[PDB]
Formats: structure tokens, C-alpha cells, sequence
């Protein structure tokens, strides 16, 4: 066994090993190891990215214009946005500037991705670690009814209907086929709902798979179909016809009052069921805002989102704000360069991947995406390991740094940045939510604050919907029309040799891809993506990531049973087919 | 009555079939698991992990052996011994053999389950493999497309309920109900296309009125799929109605048929 | 002045005359007079159709198999019941038997008819005689959402949303523009609803005004569009594909998960919002049973309608019963025979129409539609009417008997041939209704029990629809898949000359097409519609139809204000397009 | 913030557009007639009867002289002096032409108000005229079909009232955004006239795939509308996805352009 220190913590791999692999209720394939002493307290945890595909090495030799297609089946759930950060790259290594319209609908295909995959996490992802789904069969209906209307004006809080669902529940588990609740940690005494809360959030689980389909008919409006819609560099193929022949083969009025319906109808769930049952969650969980800090007190990280001013990727454009704290000086705010060398460096020293050199790291523009499957010396063997070796490589997940320092990215770490700023809009959501649950604003560097951010920056995204969208109405009205640039459609119009960087904030965190273009093909292609960042494995010094430092120093009720490791790794929204890509 | 069971596992993926699945409007994905099948292991899903995740899965495929259906999301991946994806500590391969021997039937979901997807396209860096070049003794019903068409996923699974019979298929195993016609023989565009009448570049005036994308690379004469009548998202769009050409993301080996913009 | 006698009522035109022209909140246009006595009572009523357009006279020269489009256009609020008699109409014809999964489809279509015409009947035409809409901004949200709670298990009910339904209100009327509520009778004392019950109505009548434009979903699938979908001689034109290439290019499992959809959801709708709804105006508006019987317990009249045996319209098959009573003789329901010239009789002697001798009645195989614009001598002038002359010719609407006796048709009067005949459904129904009410039997039969029998046709209905759908199913399920008959489809295969009846009962009673074919064409097309019976002027020996009958005996008020009248009016359900066509 | 007025009169009529109004998914017309517009006269759904309705109708149309939408379903009837449409005891026609000269614009909905529609087919008994040839000083938007689609109505509505204008119309004062191009130059069925694979009787197996209706009487070749790409209730169908041809139900004079299943 091994002990040493890092970032304040003590990383000691003596003692009881806890092996969960699969973590469920992810996106994709990750393996996560902790050691725990005597007193069930986490002394070392491992995060490993268990999936690899390659997609850095298929576009090698790739038109740039088709970039954007292959990248975003990087990840179906966060949808779209590789794509979005695709065509900001190969725009930003040719030298193109989109129409307004183009870029306020890709706010628009942001904005609705941020509220659909925000709202599908808190419930169908992270909510059953909070909400114990057999206990609501013991709830009473009318006071489950009392409970919600004492919460929100939302309509469907009948007794009536909290007998319906409790009904279909009961039906459900009466065949003994259990499903997706079958051996669930249910009755473990870290659920702290009463009956009438677990009934309330169950029945709102159900609600919200149903509204979820709903939101994502923004993308298929401008982007013709969810999952994965489509794009092009310089725009979007979206053309828009409000007044002349053939509006009925393109964007009309009709299709923009189908989207202005969706927009209205998100906000009011968002607002109406997901807020206040996130505050719910907060009130019945209060000791969970001292738990899972990890980095989030220390280094936070943001790019930055949705330029405002087409083709401005500055401070006074982006309406999300980017930024970097380090150390913990939260009076700090550090400029973000993403072609800064001294950066973003990725290390692999820990990763399943060849670098000439593995004690140093690489800025993507130098980066090296080529394989090596070497778990060393695991108990077990490669193709049955029992134990990764920590001490060696032991993911397929590359480990970034910024300027060295060890970042959380992703709600939490924006939610940071943009207070930290001054944003009016930030500072005035985050202290009015922990006025609401009397904790002080350090609770929301938390497990449980990750999980109110989300929830927040879901009501900041619905809200930035309606405002991109009567951008677009006021421009059509003044007879912008336009959607796409395409002087530098052709390959021959491109530079011989250039590069690019396309930036953004995805639901998980920051995303940068970083593009090299020659002789009209992709000659580099590499993506640095938010769980990446997250669930980074080691570096030379020993340093470690967020969710390793996240679940350090947890107590566990039951060591067999995950709850508490689960709860923490999925307040980071762990997106794993991103992380490894 | 006690609904047929269903055994959902995850290769190389990236989500987006199990995404789809979940924005089907009739019926409702909720309806699905709680009404008409029994969804009985599912890792994006459930509640338990790990261990007890584990029990779950080898109950299910013991206690239902030969009596479940298998969908396959994602693919495997052969080279470094099948650990691009690892599954519980071991090749994901050696979990879907393990699932695959249980099963009456399997249904390949997307292009990955199907023929390989953007995993597979040139250099293939992992091997990954489509699940009938591994399973070669059980029937396989690809449902192909980057990801498939929400309800095109869910009528499925209704007739397989509703008939108690797998749809009948095409000669590479495709639904014949929806992947029967070309996208290009149903498409709403076609008068431009037969008139001459194409997109040159984007936003153009012809692009404005809705006329044919095959000169900006349409696949869609060379691609079998529901999208030009089921349409997507409730009957929303599908990607020729907002403007993009079919990359062919329902047939084998379209990431590597030429740029998306060519011919 | 003068006075006389006729089916127990004294007809009394001295006294104020008031009239009341439009009559709103019905299809189309009617003129409505009275005369009442120095205490206000109605003692003369006069029913006017204000309207002609003279389909019977375009049908002439049309190839039978286009009769049905044409017909359709007799309305489009009860659209789809026209082609539906048009195609069985040319059927008998011709002896043209249609597929069983033809008959299933017709079937649905006329169930979802029934559903969305009755929804929208209570809530957009009849629902503000008996809310006060303006009286909600007085309510109470909170005991709004326990009187809503109290009725039923619906689960929009909470104290916000009735709040916000409230707020919407206010903000509404605060503009000075009050739009379709403008000048209308709020206030007035027969409004009887406390201010929650008046909220709980408004809200719903917006829940309604939504949710209608789902129900017709089922009319796309299968006939194309609605309003006006498209129907064939010989069956029907969406062809079926489960399981075979092209499916996508017909009615295929996605199309049958759609019509499953809205089924489900149509039931839910009817039962848990109209249902309540409907027994709480009872609650409240007891008297009303008492008013309005008019011809309910003297002479009623049913087709029947719903043929479950394919192309069998007999007595069992017909799952909505057929029969007639007169004379207030219920122990008797007697059988109806379309064909029998001495029962169904049009005369046109107090009607704008020219017949050989207009003191005759004439079977519609023997109809005439020759219009007559002659109202004689009116207070005013030809063009320009102040009083109509009901002692000479009154009305665009011709005036049927059956059998010489004046007739009531629709909800009421297929409740009571129903509940005469014995079916079970029915009188439990009717009985647990009353119950529930604490009145008795009698009570039905009066304006409060037309709008209580339309609400449980409602449920009625869609509770038929699944039992349809479901029949659909199991012939999918063996295989069979035929929608149309095409043995007959040429006119060469036609009798050189036949005639034919199409017969059902449409949301508002007992509608007949007549169709004689000669050479290839309609030689005669004559139809007879339920508001035709219901809104009928006199007749030869002076008797009354069944809105003059319901009107005569009536206390009004406040005669400038004729909120009693557009009560028994609007009970009725009155489609004046129809009445004429 | 005060919302457009408008005033809708009904002539001779089946009432399908008032119908189709209130069928429109997006706006609902709950939020048209709450939030967008200022529904202020209408029989058919208005509280007001008789004197009551036409004190309404009075106030309105003087208080907003000038500055109202007239919207007008159905058409007024010459025969009989006016008197097949009686008005508050007055020939329909004297409403609308009062009604017309207060009214900025006219909207006539629907093949009625339009052309004459099933009304003014041969023999035309009533003299039905479309509102045109009564109206001859006025801005008139004629939105023809039998109804309309739902979703067309009210996109045209969002129209005037964001950009405080009229609809460019063509030479026959339709909209072109929703007029300006056939239904079989957007028809999904196109391929199949392109290839001659019609149907031929009802119910052949080429209707079960879903085959082009020319054969059958389909109109498409001559109807302009929206209805192949817009389509019907929200996006369900439309005639022709339901397998019966188009009727030309948009076009002026089409019951009397021969048998609905003949060229
Ligand atoms: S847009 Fe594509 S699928 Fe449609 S007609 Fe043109 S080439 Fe064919
Ligand atoms: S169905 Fe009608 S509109 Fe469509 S292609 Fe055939 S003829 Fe043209
Ligand atoms: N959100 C998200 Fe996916 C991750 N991690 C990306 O980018
Ligand atoms: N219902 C209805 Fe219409 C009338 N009256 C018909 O038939
Ligand atoms: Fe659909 S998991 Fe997403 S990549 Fe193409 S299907 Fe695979
Ligand atoms: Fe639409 S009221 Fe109905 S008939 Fe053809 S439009 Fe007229
Ligand atoms: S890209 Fe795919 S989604 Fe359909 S239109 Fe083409 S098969
Ligand atoms: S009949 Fe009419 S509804 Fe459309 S498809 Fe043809 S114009
Ligand atoms: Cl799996
Ligand atoms: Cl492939
Ligand atoms: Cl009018
Ligand atoms: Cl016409
Ligand atoms: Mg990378
Ligand atoms: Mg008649
Ligand atoms: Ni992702
Ligand atoms: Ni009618």
C-alpha cells in the first residue's frame, strides 16, 4: 500500500477496496474504485473511463465541412453540441463569419440542449439516489397533494392523481417485475424524503419523461431531427422563408410559432416542477451542501457560452461567462486562453495512451490520441481485472490540466465563475436559493449544489430561449433573413494551412475542439471535453481530478451498497462516451 | 399479466438509440416500460450499480433463460482484446455472448448494433464489429439509423406485443414496415428533383423554396428509412425538411460513402 | 291576436313579441320570436331558419360515388355525419357490402365525432348560459381547488393554477376589450353557481378549448384531415400495411399508436372533466328539470345508429337503439321504417318552399326542393323583417312528421328509446344519474336532461371507440385487412335505376339522406336532418316542433335579456346549416 | 397592450373555418384569442345573443372605424334579394358591406368566402358570390380550402400581428407563403407518378404501399396549398397520406371540374 499527499488531501490505498463497475445512471462505461478505512471513510477513490472509440483518429484525412457529423455522435445525450463546437472550430481556422440568424439559432440548439439534458438528468439520471421509489407506495395521497401545492402553482397535483400514480406504481411492482427499480438501494437510511415527497418526485420523474420528447422538437425545427440533428459550416442549412413562394419548404411562420409553443411550455416545467423540487430535495438533504466539495473550493473552470454578438467569442459577447479560479481565490478570475500552449495540456501518464514523453503534458494542438491498452500491474489480468493499479495507467480517459492545476468544470464550476463576476442574474438565483434552504452560499460547493445549479442554470437556459428567439423575430421582421455564409464553402477557398479552436459550454462543462486543417482535409483533430476534465485519472505529481477528489473523505452508511458514491459521481452528470471519445 | 422481458446492454455507443427510444410520442416511452414490456436491465437506466446491478443482470438472463429479448445498443470492440470496452472488469464481447446465448431473439438498435457506425469508419481504430458478425445463431432484427426514428423504435416493440411474432424483415434483417422504400421514393422534395429544380449552395433561393438537396449531397436515393413519411419528433421534421441532404445514416458503411457533400 | 290548441299547449300571440336574432353560440343562423303574457311567461314561440343553401338541388347530375364530398359540406361542425348517410345512402342503392374493417373505421369516425362535437357543445356553445365567467374574478382559488377536488380526480386543481386561470381573467377584462364575452347576461339571476364553480367552468372551458383539436387526430389518420375528411363508396380509403414493404405509405402500427394516443386521453378528458362538470350544473341548476320538457314526454324519435355486424342495420346490430314513441306512450316504442311512405313526411306550408299542394306531406323519395322566399305578411318588409308571420310561411327549415306526429330527436330522445327498450347500460346510467341528483325520473325529460344525456353520450361514446379500435386490432391480429369493396365501384355494375337509404344518428339525432340513381347519376337527393325535426315551423293542423314546444310555457326574467331562451335553445344543440343545407 | 380587433361574420356558410380556427395547435386559439388578437364579434362562440350581439357588432365597428380586421366565413347569397342569409332580419349581404366599410382589411376565409365553394356549384340556387365581387374597395386576403389547414389560419394571424402587415399575396390575393406553390410539387407520393406506380383500384396492393392517386382523381397536379408539406391537425396527415386524391378543395370552381376520381 502507498500514502501520499495532494491538493489537501491524504490518498491512502491501504485497506478495504469497493469496486462498482458498472456505475449505472451515466451516459457510457465507467468503473469506479475507492478504498475505505475502519470508519467506512473513503481514503482513495479511482476514477476509470472503461470505453474508447477513437473518433480524434477517424477524422484524420476528413473534409472539415463534414467534421461536425462524425464529432457529434460523440455523445447522443449531450446532442449537438460537439457539432456546434465543430463548425465554431473549422469556422475559426478558415476565417468565417456566420450570418446573425445562423448564430442565434445555434444559441437556440444550445439553449434547448441545456434545458432537455439538464431536465432528463435531475430525474431520470440522478434522482432515484434522492427519491426511494417503493417508499412512495406508502404515501397518502392527500398529503402528497397538500405537500406539491404548498411547493407550486403547477396544475397536476390532485389527490386524485396521487392515488393514479401510486396505483400504477403498486400495479407495476405487483407482478414482481420490478424493472429498473429491481435490488435498488431503497430503503437505505441516507433517503431522507418522507412518503409524500418520494411520491410527489416519483410521480414528476414519470411527468418529466413524458415533457422531455417535447423540448427537443426545437432541434428538429432547425435541425431536422433529435438525436443528433445537422449543421453546416457557415450557418445553418435551416433557410428561412416568412413571406414569399415555397415558405412551405422552409423556416415560415408556422415552424416558428411550433417553436415559440415548445419554448413556452419548457420554461413552465422547468420552472414550475424541476425548481422546486430540487429545493425540495435541498430541504430533506441539507448535509449533502457539506459534502462532495472536492475542487469545487479550490480550482473551477469556464469558457464560456453563447456569444451574443455573432462571430465575438469575448467577454462583452458571451452571455455565459468563462473564466478560471485556481488555489481557491474566488477574487481571481483568470482570463482563459485556449491557444495558450501553457494552458490546457492533456497528460496520460495514468491514461491508456503513448506520449513520447508521459511526464509532460500537450496542448490538444499538439495532442496525440494513440492507444495503449497497458493496465500493468492489476490484481487480476488484462482481460479480467479485479483491481486497476492506480499507481499506473488506469483509464482510457486523458487527464487535462490548466496551467497544472487540477479543474472542475461543468454548473457548479460556472455558477462560480459567473457570481465571482458580478453577474447581477447569477448573484441574485444563487443567494436567493440558499436563502430559501438557510445555508450559507459555501453549501452550494457540494454534492447537493451541483444538483441545484443544474437545476437553476436550467430556468437561466429556458429564459435565454425566449430571448434568442424574439432576437431572430426582431431580425426577420427588419428582413434579415439570412443563414449561411458560403464564400468559403469551396476547399479551395481555404488556407493551405491554418487552425482553429471552437469553444463552448456543454451541459457537463467546457468543451474546446482543436482543429488542424491542410491541403483541404483534417490534418488534427482533437477534443478536450467536460467529464474528460471531471473523471481525469492522475498526473505526474500525483495530483487528482474532480470526482477523485469529490468522493475523497465520504462517509458510507453500508460499504457494499454505493449510495453515497453514486449520489456524488452523478451530481457531476458523468458523460463517459464524451470523457473518452 | 406479467409483460415480455426485455435485457437492454450498452458497447461502444455513444446513447443516442437509447435517447430515441425515450422521445417516442405513441406510445409514450413511460407507457412502454410500465405497460408493455418488462425493461429488466438497462445500465443507463436503473437504480442499482455495480454488484447489485450485476445480480440483476444474472438473475434475469438464469430465471428467463431462452424467454427474454436482447437489444443491443453500441458494438464490440476486438482489438486490445476487447478492452476498448470493459464491462464489469471484462470484455464487453464476453457480456453480450453471455446475453446473447439466453435470448429467443435480439434486436440490433442503430447503426451501431447494426453495421458498425462512426466507430467503424475508416481507420476503424478499436475494431469495433456490428453484433451479427459475432451472434451468428440467433435472429437479429436490425433497426438501423444514426439513431432510429423515436416511434419507428416503439411500433416495433408494439407489434412484437400486439402479433406476439419478430416483423418481418428484408434480406439484411431491416423491419420491412419501415425500412422497405427508400427515403428518396417517399420524399416530399422529389417534384424539384424530377424538374431539375436543386440547391446550390446554402441559403440560395432555391434553397428558400424547399427544391431538392441531392447536388448539396443528399444520400437519400441510396438510403432505406422511414424518415421522409414517419417523419421525426412526433412528426416534426425530418433532415431534408430542415434543409440537410440524408448523410445515409440508416445504411452500412455510410461515414465512409464519400463526403456528405459530394456525390 | 289569436289563440289555439295543439299537443296540450294553449299558442297565444298576444302579449309583447320579443325576438331574438342571431341566435349565437349555434352552427349557422336562426331567428327566434316569442310572445309572453303580462307575468312574463312564454305563451307563443316561433323557430326561424335564417339560411339556404340548396344541396339537394347541387347534388342533381353528380356521379353517386362524389355525393358524399359534396354532402359533407352540409356542415362542418357535425363534419363527417353527412358523408357517412352519403356512402351507406348510395350502398343500399346500389347493394354494395363493405369490408368489416370498413365498418369499423366508419364507426370510430362517428364515435369521435360524438366525442369532439358533444366536448366542444358544453363547454364553446352551451357552457356560458350556465357559468358566469365574469362572476370567477370573484372566486376563491383555494376553495376553487376543493370544490375541484371534491368532484373529481381530474389532476389539474391546484390553488396556483386556478390562481393563474383567475389572473389570466383579470388582466384579460383590465384591457377594455372583453372580446366574446362582451355584453353578455353575467349577472343576471338564473346564473346559480357560487364564484368557485364559476372559476372551476372557465378554467375548464379553456382545458376544453385545448384539448378538442386532439380528439379530431383520429379523423386524420383515417380520413385525411378534419374538419372534412375524406371517405369512399364501398369503404374506405386508408388502405392498411403492418408488416409488408411500404407501410410507411399506409396505416401502419405508428399510425395505430397514434389513434390509441388520443382514445386513451379523449376517455380520460370526457370522464374526469365533462362528466363532473355536467353533474355539478345539475347540482346547481335543479329547476331546470323542470323546464323545457317541450316534446320529451310526448313524441320522440331514434334511427339508431353504430352497425357492429358489417352492412347489417338491423335491431341487432345497431349498438345505438332505434325507435319512436307518441302520445306519451313509453310502454311503446315503436319500429321505424325509412322506406314506409305514411312515416317520414316533410311539409312546407309554413316554410320558404314551393310544393304542388303545400297541405300535403311528402316522404323524401317524393321530396321537392323548390325554394320560396314568401314570408306574406310581416311586420317590416320583405327585406327588412321586424315580426315574422308564423301563420303563413316562417322558415327556411322544412317541417317533418312521422306518422303526422311532431317528433324531438337527438341526445334526450335516443336516452328514452333506449331506456324504454330496456337496455341495461342505459337505465343504470339514467338512474345512478338521477339518484345522484336526487330527482326524479320525469327530470330528464326538460332542458337540464338534454345537456346531462349529451355529457354521458359523451363518455358513452368513448367508451365505444376502444371497443371499436380494439375490434380493428383483432382482425389485424388474424390477418384480415380489407378497407374497401370495389366489386360495384364502376357504374356499369350499377342498376340502371335504384334508390337507397342512409341512416345514423348524428351528435344531434336522427339524420336520413334518400338518394334515387338513374344512369350513373343522382336522379334525387333529399335529406332530412336532426335539427330539420327539432327546429321545424308548424304544419297544416298547427302543430308545434320541438323548440316551440320546449319554449312555450317558459318564465322569463327579464324579457329584454333571453338568457331562458338561449338555454332551451342551446340544450338542443341547434346546427341551422344542417336544419337547411 | 391592446390587441388587434377583429370581427368575424358568417354569410352562408357549413361553419369548417371557424372550425379549423379552433383546431390550431400552435398558437392554440385559446392564446390567439386571449393574448393575440381581440376576438370582439362572432356568433358562434360569442356570450351575446340578438340585440345584446348587435349592440356589440355597432360599438365596434364605429368605435374602431378604420382599424379593424373584418374576417368573413361563408358568402353572401344575391338570390332572393339577399334573403337565403338573413341578418338581424336584413339581408346578410347589407352586414358584410357595413361590416367592410370600417374594416383596415378583409380576411376571407376558406374556398367560401373566397370563390363561392359547394354553395355556388352548379346550379348555384342562391347566387352565392365570393366576397370579392361585393367588395370592391377594400384589402381582401383570400385563405382558400375547404377549410383551411388549422395551422395556416393562425400562422397567418402571427403574421399580421408581429409584422403589423399583410401577407404578399399572388395575382389572386392569396398568401404566397402558403399558396405560392402545388400540392404535387410538394407531394411525399411524387416518386411513384414519377415512376407510374399508381393505384388502380381502392385497396390494390400498390394503395398499400402507399402509391401516387393520379389514376384515382387525384387534383394535386392543379391545387395550390400546403397541405403535402405543412399537412393537417398539428401534422398528422393530410388527403392524400390517407389515401383518397386531392379533391382541389383550395381552388376556385372545383366541385364543378368533373368527378372527383375522373382527369
Ligand atoms: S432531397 Fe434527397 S431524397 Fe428528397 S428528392 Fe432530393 S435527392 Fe431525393
Ligand atoms: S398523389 Fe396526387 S399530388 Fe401526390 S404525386 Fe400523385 S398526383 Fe401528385
Ligand atoms: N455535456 C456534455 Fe458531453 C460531456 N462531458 C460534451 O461536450
Ligand atoms: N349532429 C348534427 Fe348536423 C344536425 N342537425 C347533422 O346530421
Ligand atoms: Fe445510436 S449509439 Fe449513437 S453512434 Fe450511430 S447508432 Fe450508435
Ligand atoms: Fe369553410 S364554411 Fe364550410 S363549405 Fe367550403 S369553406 Fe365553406
Ligand atoms: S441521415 Fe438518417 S435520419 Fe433519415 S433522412 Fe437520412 S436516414
Ligand atoms: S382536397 Fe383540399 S385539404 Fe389539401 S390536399 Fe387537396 S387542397
Ligand atoms: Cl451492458
Ligand atoms: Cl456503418
Ligand atoms: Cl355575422
Ligand atoms: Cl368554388
Ligand atoms: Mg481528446
Ligand atoms: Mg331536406
Ligand atoms: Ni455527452
Ligand atoms: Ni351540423
Amino acid at each position: 500500500s502507498t500514502q501520499y499527499e495532494t491538493q489537501g488531501y491524504t490518498i491512502n490505498n491501504a485497506g478495504r477496496r469497493l469496486v462498482v463497475d458498472p456505475i449505472t445512471r451515466i451516459e457510457g462505461h465507467m468503473r469506479c474504485e475507492v478504498n475505505i478505512n475502519d470508519q467506512n471513510v473513503i481514503t482513495n477513490a479511482v476514477s476509470c473511463g472503461t470505453m474508447f472509440r477513437g473518433l480524434e483518429i477517424i477524422l484524420q484525412g476528413r473534409d472539415p465541412r463534414d467534421a461536425w457529423a462524425f464529432v457529434e455522435r460523440i455523445c447522443g445525450v449531450c446532442t449537438g453540441v460537439h457539432a456546434l463546437a465543430s463548425v465554431y472550430a473549422i469556422e475559426d481556422a478558415i476565417g468565417i463569419k456566420v450570418p446573425d440568424n445562423a448564430n442565434i439559432i445555434r444559441n437556440i440548439m444550445l439553449a434547448t440542449l441545456w434545458c432537455h439534458d439538464h431536465l432528463v438528468h435531475f430525474y431520470q439520471l440522478a434522482g432515484m439516489d434522492w427519491i426511494d421509489v417503493l417508499d412512495a407506495l406508502k404515501a397518502d395521497p392527500r398529503k402528497t397533494s397538500e405537500l406539491a401545492q404548498s411547493l407550486s402553482s403547477w396544475p397536476k397535483s390532485s389527490p386524485g392523481y396521487f392515488f393514479d400514480v401510486q396505483n400504477r406504481l403498486k400495479k407495476f411492482v405487483e407482478g414482481g417485475q420490478l424493472g429498473i427499480f429491481r435490488n435498488g438501494y431503497w430503503g437505505h437510511p441516507q433517503y431522507k424524503l418522507p412518503p409524500e415527497a418520494n411520491l410527489m418526485g416519483f410521480a414528476h420523474y414519470l411527468e418529466a419523461l413524458d415533457f422531455q420528447r417535447e423540448i427537443v422538437k426545437i432541434h428538429a425545427v432547425f435541425g431536422g431531427k433529435n438525436p443528433h440533428p445537422n449543421w453546416i459550416v457557415g450557418g445553418m442549412p435551416c433557410a428561412i422563408n416568412i413571406d414569399e413562394s415555397g415558405a412551405v419548404g422552409a423556416v415560415n411562420m408556422e415552424r416558428l410559432n411550433l417553436v415559440q409553443s415548445i419554448i413556452t411550455r419548457t420554461a413552465d416545467f422547468i420552472n414550475n416542477v424541476m425548481i422546486p423540487d430540487a429545493l425540495a430535495i435541498g430541504q430533506f438533504n441539507k448535509p449533502w451542501s457539506e459534502i462532495g466539495t472536492g475542487l469545487s473550493d479550490k480550482c473551477v473552470l469556464s469558457y464560456g457560452a453563447f456569444p451574443d454578438i455573432a462571430n465575438d467569442f469575448g467577454e462583452k459577447s458571451l452571455l455565459m461567462p468563462g473564466g478560471a479560479v485556481i488555489n481557491g481565490d474566488f477574487n481571481n478570475v483568470l482570463p482563459v486562453d485556449l491557444v495558450d500552449p501553457q494552458q490546457v495540456q492533456e497528460f496520460v501518464d495514468h491514461a491508456w495512451y503513448r506520449y513520447p514523453n508521459d511526464q509532460v503534458g500537450r496542448h490538444p494542438f499538439d495532442g496525440i490520441t494513440d492507444p495503449w491498452y497497458n493496465p500493468g500491474d492489476v490484481k487480476g489480468s488484462d482481460t479480467n481485472i479485479q483491481q486497476l493499479n492506480e499507481q499506473e495507467r488506469y483509464s482510457w480517459i486523458k487527464a487535462p490540466r490548466w496551467r497544472g492545476n487540477a479543474m472542475e468544470v461543468g454548473p457548479l464550476a460556472r455558477t462560480l465563475i459567473a457570481y465571482h463576476k458580478g453577474d447581477a442574474a447569477t448573484v441574485e438565483s444563487v443567494d436567493r436559493m440558499m436563502s430559501a434552504l438557510n445555508l450559507p452560499l459555501s453549501g452550494i460547493q457540494s454534492t447537493l449544489g451541483r444538483i441545484l445549479c443544474r437545476a437553476h442554470e436550467a430556468q437561466w437556459a429556458a429564459g435565454k430561449l425566449q430571448y434568442f428567439f424574439d432576437k431572430l423575430m426582431t431580425n426577420l421582421k427588419n428582413g434579415n433573413l439570412a443563414t449561411a455564409s458560403t464564400e468559403k464553402w469551396e476547399p479551395a477557398t481555404w488556407p493551405t494551412e491554418c487552425r482553429g479552436v471552437g469553444f463552448t459550454e456543454a451541459p457537463r462543462g467546457a468543451l474546446g475542439h482543436w482543429a488542424a486543417i491542410r491541403d483541404g482535409k483534417i490534418d488534427l483533430y482533437q477534443c478536450v471535453v467536460p467529464t474528460t476534465w471531471n473523471a481525469s485519472p492522475r498526473d505526474p505529481k500525483g495530483q487528482i481530478g474532480a470526482y477523485e477528489a469529490a468522493l475523497m473523505n465520504t462517509k458510507m452508511a453500508i460499504p457494499e451498497q454505493p449510495l453515497e458514491i453514486l449520489r456524488t459521481l452523478h451530481s457531476f452528470d458523468p458523460c463517459l462516451a464524451c470523457s473518452t471519445h | 399479466k406479467p409483460r415480455i422481458p426485455v435485457v437492454w446492454i450498452h458497447g461502444l455507443e455513444c446513447t443516442c438509440c437509447t435517447e430515441s427510444f425515450i422521445r417516442s410520442a405513441h406510445p409514450l416511452a413511460k407507457d412502454v416500460i410500465l405497460s408493455l414490456i418488462s425493461l429488466d436491465y438497462d445500465d443507463t437506466l436503473m437504480a442499482a450499480a455495480g454488484t447489485q446491478a450485476e445480480e440483476v443482470f444474472e438473475d434475469i438472463i438464469t430465471q428467463y433463460n431462452g424467454k427474454y429479448i436482447l437489444a443491443v445498443e453500441g458494438n464490440p470492440p476486438l482489438g486490445e482484446q476487447g478492452m476498448f470496452c470493459i464491462s464489469s472488469g471484462r470484455p464487453f464481447i464476453e457480456k453480450l455472448k453471455r446475453a446473447a446465448a439466453g435470448a429467443s431473439a435480439i434486436i440490433a438498435w442503430g447503426t451501431c448494433a447494426s453495421w458498425g457506425c462512426v466507430q467503424a469508419a475508416r481507420p476503424n481504430p478499436t475494431q469495433a464489429t456490428p453484433i451479427d458478425k459475432v451472434i451468428t445463431d440467433k435472429p437479429i432484427i436490425k433497426v438501423p439509423g444514426c439513431p432510429p426514428i423515436p416511434d419507428v423504435m416503439s411500433a416495433i416493440i408494439t407489434y412484437m406485443v400486439t402479433f406476439d411474432r419478430l416483423p418481418d424483415v428484408d434480406r439484411m434483417g431491416r423491419p420491412l414496415m419501415f425500412y422497405g422504400q427508400r427515403i428518396h421514393d417517399k420524399c416530399y422534395r422529389r417534384a424539384h428533383f424530377d424538374a431539375g429544380e436543386f440547391v446550390q449552395s446554402w441559403d440560395d433561393d432555391a434553397a428558400r423554396k424547399g427544391y431538392c438537396l441531392y447536388k448539396m449531397g443528399c444520400k437519400g436515393p441510396t438510403t432505406y428509412n422511414a424518415c421522409s413519411s414517419t417523419r421525426w419528433n412526433d412528426g416534426v421534421s425530418f433532415p431534408i425538411q430542415s434543409g440537410h441532404g440524408c448523410l445515409g445514416c440508416a445504411e452500412n458503411g455510410f461515414w465512409d460513402r464519400g463526403s456528405f457533400y459530394s456525390r
